[PDB]
């Protein structure tokens, strides 16, 4: 039912300006906070900013100060991110995501991402292993260390090849709807581990952790999973 | 010996809807044709008398009914579906509004859940709208649960102060 459908891809000159869209449906638009995520090629996810559709309130990650503007149209149930003054650094995939609170903490639904390409004392999450390899049936764990206490407010995301991130674990150790028992969450305070129990073929993905303890939200560096079988 | 409805209907100052007053009057005759002809009300719906009263802006007076829905009915003053009493309301822009605005009249704007019938909540805790906690500090997705009615003398009747009295049994 729930569905976040975004605009098409846009190629623009440097120093331009583009407004992309995230058209929602299947749920009451004003109930849930909308968010936006930047992701460059082969690089990690960066929490860009959020917006409350019930009153227009927003919050911007100061790293991207004044480079975008978040707005909503309650009549068309659509959220907008207006990117302004585009340099070469800005070319990346931009995801809109929904805050699932008060039910499923963090970002429980993700848009399909719009690929924008131009041409002419914060929290830090540490994921030591960039790459990591196992085989089908093996157990495996992925770790995160935060600079500060973040209690149990951490989510774990799965990004499969060329796909938008899908939520795996919310609130340190709770699975989203329809997540195999093989993914179990663990940790508290500073150290968090995600354990994939019976590694499957499907599990070839890139796993990020993400703290939602304080804005601006921050992600891990991605731990790439790789499977071999012969 | 008839009921002294003037005690609550003609009180000096009314209460905010979220902190609604519950004055109760017992063992007096509650006649209705007498209360009607006393002053021309705007709403006079009927369905040991508890006469609780408060101030709400006009376009939300409709929420003081059985089985309603909205800011007032959900988070401020909920009537049950089986209500057996009367809802009396009337305009009071001249009394409860001042030039430049009267802000003494408040209302609850968010709540983690709905009210049961005749429940009263007067907490002052920072409402958490997002997945992130508020920790008492107010900011984005961290809103103070109570807001103030404007009530300038220029507002339309929809946004104008209305005195409301509910006779319950
Ligand atoms: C309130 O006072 C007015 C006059 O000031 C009077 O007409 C009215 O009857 C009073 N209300 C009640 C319920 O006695």
């Amino acid at each position: 039912e729930v569905q976040l459908q975004q605009s098409g891809p846009e190629l623009v000159k440097p120093g331009a300006s583009v407004k992309i869209s995230c058209k929602t449906s299947g749920y009451t638009f004003t109930e849930y906070t909308m968010y936006w995520v930047k992701q460059s090629h082969g690089k990690s996810l960066e929490w860009f900013g959020g917006i409350n559709p019930n009153n227009g309130d927003t919050s911007y990650n100061q790293k991207f100060k004044g480079k975008a503007t978040l707005t909503v149209d309650k009549s068309s149930t659509t959220a907008y991110m207006d990117l302004r003054s585009l340099t070469s650094e800005d070319s990346a995939v931009y995801y809109c995501a929904r805050d699932g609170y008060p039910y499923y903490f963090a970002m429980d639904y993700w848009g399909q991402g719009t690929s924008v390409t131009v041409s002419s004392s914060d929290i830090v999450m540490t994921q030591s292993q960039k790459f990591m390899s196992t085989s089908v049936g093996d157990r495996v764990s992925v770790t995160c260390k935060a600079s500060q206490n973040v209690d149990t407010n951490v989510a774990w995301y799965q990004q499969k090849p060329g796909q938008s991130p899908k939520g795996l674990i919310y609130s340190a150790s709770h699975r989203y709807s329809g997540v195999p028992d093989r993914f179990t969450g663990s940790g508290s305070g500073t150290d968090f581990t995600l354990t994939i129990s019976n590694v499957q073929s499907e599990d070839l993905a890139d796993y990020f952790c993400q703290q939602y303890n304080t804005y601006p939200w921050t992600f891990g560096g991605g731990t790439k999973l790789e499977i071999k079988a012969a | 010996n008839l009921c002294p409805f003037g005690e609550v209907f003609n009180a000096t100052t009314f209460a905010s809807v979220y902190a609604w007053n519950r004055k109760r009057i017992s063992n007096c005759v509650a006649d209705y044709s007498v209360l009607y002809n006393s002053t021309s009300f705007s709403t006079f719906k009927c369905y040991n008398v508890y006469a609780d009263s408060f101030v709400v802006r006009g376009d939300e007076v409709r929420q003081i009914a059985p089985g309603q829905t909205g800011r007032i009915a959900d988070y401020n003053y909920k009537l049950p579906d089986d209500f057996t009493g009367c809802v009396i309301a009337w305009n009071s822009n001249n009394l409860d509004s001042k030039v430049g605005g009267n802000y003494n009249y408040l209302y609850r704007l968010f709540r983690k859940s709905n009210l049961k019938p005749f429940e009263r909540d007067i907490s002052t805790e920072i409402y958490q709208a997002g997945s992130t906690p508020c920790n008492g500090v107010e900011g984005f997705n961290c809103y103070f649960p109570l807001q103030s009615y404007g009530f300038h003398p220029t507002n339309g009747v929809g946004y104008q102060p209305y005195r409301v009295v509910v006779l319950s049994f």
